[PDB]
């Protein structure tokens, strides 16, 4: 009526267990070798006597009378970098500068370029994540930028993660303190003049925290001609003004130390021409500005949680619509989850009074190299950072119907979002429950 | 509808098997994309022809 | 005319 | 009934479909102020020069 | 009896599962488009062969004569902001002085007026977010306080957090430290004469931490003349009275550095004329006072948790009483869910030693502007700040009643409290597994 | 129809509880005593009067007309080491040099071998885990390294954490800044010429974050030969450079205050002979290079979530393929479970300002010997330490099927992937509740 | 007779 035969044993009545598991040493050793714990093979047999493979020809028989479903709980566990290849973070494309020269007698001749700049894997939290970026725009100018023209003043595109806008005066048309205060808000991009960046293909964009308002529409490029309304407005000359105590007042700070120019649209204008994405958002016309096409978010390092599908093709019937099929990237799908990655949120009050202290206790200014230049210095390292962190996920998916003939050897597969292997499972089983569901 | 690039000559279409039965003939045109407004929206942006 | 892009002075 | 009796398609058109239904049923030639009726014409001479 | 069709696929028998997601590589590319994650189309289809739409013709039918209805759980997940235009926490109206001048010969006259300052959305933890309210109140200042008379010994409206009051002494009527004990205990909003608040519409009220006894009737203006019983007392003379060592003391520090007034109400008054929120709530007489119709709460930064409603309004039958329409705004609703968003504490001791080190990293004193002034002073950092986090939430509702005939195409739905789509969803995507209930 | 009998006591209907739990003062007594929380034996009978063993004799019958099952959810916590010899995580193998020798007239004779460096149970963290491995390499260089040639400039083999490329410079071929950026971004292995680390009995790998693309393939073998493009640059002479202001630049620095040898390659070259991982993962081929068939992973200090499994041989009927035995490695599985291990994570900015000061706070430079060679240096700590931390697991397997005459004495046993008791269990036990599923 | 509302001495 409703029994659980196998080869010959005692039969075995309303329901039983029958494991999914990498670990097991035989079948290791043997059946899965080229696979990985994403897509590999696993006798369900659990008797100790008969060669894996031949054990492949025995089955676990569910009684044929009736039809059957199994409950079907797993435990997956991850250990995906917060910054890789294969999630896509590891890239991003931006336009930057290429080189500055002297022209036909008189000209000035700008060329920019498109490049991609990558990251080296792995290098978790927001705050240093923008610092590695910031870095790969420099890195590219170490190698093309200054052979060439274009002078550190001239540098296009650079993450920040201030309100240059704080000290700001509406009369004075300047941001009196003679300092952008030092406090981190929310990161953003800054622009020069003809360059800008793209994310088409990365997610690295989620982690700056700024998101299309329309995500479905592929193409996220954010240029300066966008960033319209809100050019970081100028410093007051601090120096000036107090020694002179008319008032100098007028006089916006046209360079700093080491004399690099803060690129002042004229010699009139109080604004230059930095543009902030942080600014058009909230500072700029919110019908026409930036605000109206894009998003501003919380940054989330994980980049964007994605889900994992599950598989079980020689096990569970096929799925509604799935067709069933032999092709590993099309397998029927029996249970989604999200693939296992918090984001676990710290406070360092120690930030920017670390960054001022970080600087001494890492032997270098490399992310730093710019320490007098208001605009090209080092981001605030906000407070609460957050960090990319690994769990194990014990999920449940619900009860699913099963072929009344489980073959020795299952074949479990995790897929994801794409549809393809995922690298970065570390361990992978589940624990599948039988029972009836109604008689033929 | 079936794009055609500018200056392509040959329009290749590919139909997955299905059901035939009942069927009752093909008809056929040529129509510019600059004249076809975009029908899968309430609204197309790109859409600059009167 | 080398700029090592590095503030050694700090 | 709260049941909706009208179920499109993204796939039909209706705006063509009513064009040559009034081919078939009368003559195009004829103006009909009414519903805007006044077929999208062009001169002969134009098109082929004679 | 209770079978499961599809186009031209074997039957499927008791239940097996239809998936409702975003994601899909084809369907983002026609149908959505104009749409986001909170209000799209997906195709439950799930066969690799049939394009999208002409997917939308084909139909999964759960045999006709059972009523049926399935388990739908959820993956939702978002990122909001702390701070933003769309939950109302980026505006908040406040009564400030507008002018001050010399008239009619004798006379001294006070416009004041009315004016909603807004935020720059995102900036989290409640107490920065605190300081940029302050901040609002001066960049207001700025462009219109100052250039019409008014000086910043009487800037009407500060949000403070101390318990000016803890130096008190019951005879000699101040607060005999000569300093207002710079701890930080609850937020409060502190009002000169004439001027005051109002929250009507803004949840920044919960993130103060102050609550109307009676919330429906619909209204929050918090007014000087409201915080009765309760104006910060004076400080002592600290200077003179040891210098002095009768006895000075009657001596309440009048101004400070920079000699700004302290506007004591008399030349006799130990009081000031500066009232507190948080003075007249556990200070002031409780049959009349303000904690007559206000109540001290937990701050809570995320400003109150709101409810989402979801809606899959051609899969699932319509909940009892609601009607079937096509108003994206009225769909009926099968789920209610909290919007993820939670409440992380910290700890901070560094808050005050901080807000001293503070305002060395950053390099300017922007939100402390006048740091000699007891009351303008900046206010203290608390110990446990907040800051809202966004977590996905995989959260389940029960079985629903579902439709014998399930369209290619279901739109699915996520409204908010006041029912439309929310802006920030990131992933929302659910899995239903139909089941019989009874037959016909 | 559904009785349940024992002995002579009322019968009981439907369901009720049997406890399978260790601490019963009786049996531990008499019963187990060369036993462990993790194969034990234990009374189900519960009643007062009755010697444990003449308890054994009775039993409790589930009404034999039916075939019953029971839910089991069992509290099991452990307490094992991060480190320690049982897990695989206190060795691990590495090449080192053993003599550096004056030959035959003008040979220079480098002999290595390989050896096993074990490490004191327990120490967690990873970064420390780290530092106690580097100072094994160390350890053994004491006992046999010195005497026998081999100077310390010669090392082989050093775990460290940092990017030794953040300076680099595409022109000069050297790290400009003259010193290694002391900043830490992930583990990985540094390798002199001819040596090199093998895991192939070690776990330690996994807290490293290093693992195959290939799993399966036993095999942890990491030569020096493999870490191919991706040598340690050379440092600037940041002194000749400077005081020099041609330019020395070329010169990249040869030694160090007490004079090592960073083994340049050659007197041209501004490589050194010093190959890391990091490097070769990211900055070398990544067709052919280590990137092509290792992976870049999240460390995890507790080095692998590993599974346990229960069984209750004398209680539940043996699950569908599993065979009755009396080989405690070998007796029917029930239930598995993750073993009760978490990554706790913190944040320490403290890290490598701590470095600085916990050299002075321990009253020792143990682990950083050689305070001055920018490589032999004592890694960088990195901010977000991990821990391994002991967890209670309150967890719940399904209803099993149970004998319908269930012993005096039933015996309890957790296992471990590799079917062998599990010291580490301080506390086990189930709970039961027996109910009927079918008739006979 | 500008009140820059800042504490430069400071």
């Amino acid at each position: 009526r409703n029994s659980i035969r196998y080869s010959e044993l005692a039969p075995l009545f309303d329901t039983t267990r029958v494991y999914l598991v990498d670990n097991k040493s035989t079948d290791v050793a043997s059946l899965n070798y080229q696979n990985d714990h994403s897509n590999f093979l696993t006798t369900v047999i659990q008797n100790n006597d008969y060669s894996p493979g031949e054990a492949s020809t025995q089955t676990i028989n569910l009684d044929d009378r009736s039809h059957w479903g199994g409950d079907l709980k797993t435990i997956l566990h991850t250990n995906m970098p917060n910054v890789n290849e294969f999630m896509f973070t590891n890239k991003f494309k931006a336009r930057v500068m290429v080189s500055r020269s002297l022209t036909k007698d008189k000209q000035v001749e700008l060329k920019y370029e498109w490049v991609e700049f990558t990251l080296p894997e792995g290098n978790y939290s927001e705050t240093m994540t923008i610092d590695l970026m910031n870095n790969a725009i420099v890195e590219h100018y170490l190698k093309v930028g200054r052979q060439n023209g274009v002078l550190e003043s001239d540098i296009g595109v650079k993450f920040d993660t201030r309100n240059f806008r704080l000290g700001f005066d509406p009369v004075t048309g300047l941001v009196m303190p003679g300092v952008y205060t030092n406090e981190a808000f929310h990161p953003d991009i800054i622009l020069l003049p003809g360059c800008g960046v793209d994310f088409t293909h990365s997610r690295l964009s989620n982690l700056l925290g700024i998101r299309k308002r329309q995500p479905f529409q592929e193409g996220f490029r954010i240029t300066y001609d966008d960033l319209e309304g809100g050019n970081i407005p100028a410093l007051l000359d601090v120096d000036a003004y107090q020694a002179s105590l008319k008032k100098p007042v007028i006089k916006p700070l046209t360079e700093d130390s080491k004399k690099r120019s803060y690129n002042l649209i004229s010699n009139d204008s109080t604004f230059t021409q930095y543009r902030s994405w942080y600014l058009a958002y909230n500072y700029g016309d919110p019908q026409t500005g930036i605000r109206s096409w894009t998003l501003l978010c919380t940054p989330d390092v994980t980049c964007g949680s994605e889900q994992v599908y599950w598989s079980l093709p020689d096990m569970m019937q096929d799925p509604v619509t799935f067709r069933s099929t032999s092709q590993i990237s099309n397998f029927p799908v029996v249970g989604a989850e999200l693939l296992p990655v918090h984001s676990k949120s710290f406070y360092n009050d120690q930030a920017v009074y670390s960054q001022l202290i970080r600087q001494f206790t890492s032997l270098t200014h490399v992310f730093n190299r710019f320490p007098e230049n208001q605009i090209l210095a080092r981001p605030p390292a906000p407070t609460i950072t957050t960090v990319s962190e690994n769990v194990p996920a014990l999920t449940d998916h619900g009860t699913l119907p099963l072929r009344n003939s489980i073959g020795g050897v299952q074949r479990v597969t995790i897929t994801d979002a794409r549809r393809r292997t995922c690298p970065y499972v570390y361990k992978a089983l589940g624990i599948v429950s039988p029972r009836v569901l109604s008689s033929r | 509808l079936y794009p055609i690039p500018a200056n392509a000559t040959n329009v290749p279409i590919s139909i997955p098997s299905r059901n035939w039965a009942a069927f009752r003939g093909w008809a056929f045109t040529r129509l510019k994309t600059k004249e076809t407004p975009s029908l899968g929206s309430g609204y197309d942006p790109y859409y600059t022809y009167s | 005319t080398f700029n090592p892009v590095y503030p050694y002075d700090t | 009934s709260q049941l909706n009796a009208v179920v499109d398609l993204q796939d039909r058109n209706t705006e063509l479909s009513y064009q040559l239904l009034l081919d078939s049923i009368g003559d195009r030639t004829r103006y009909f102020s009414m519903w805007n009726q006044a077929v999208d014409s062009y001169d002969p001479d134009v098109r082929i020069i004679e």
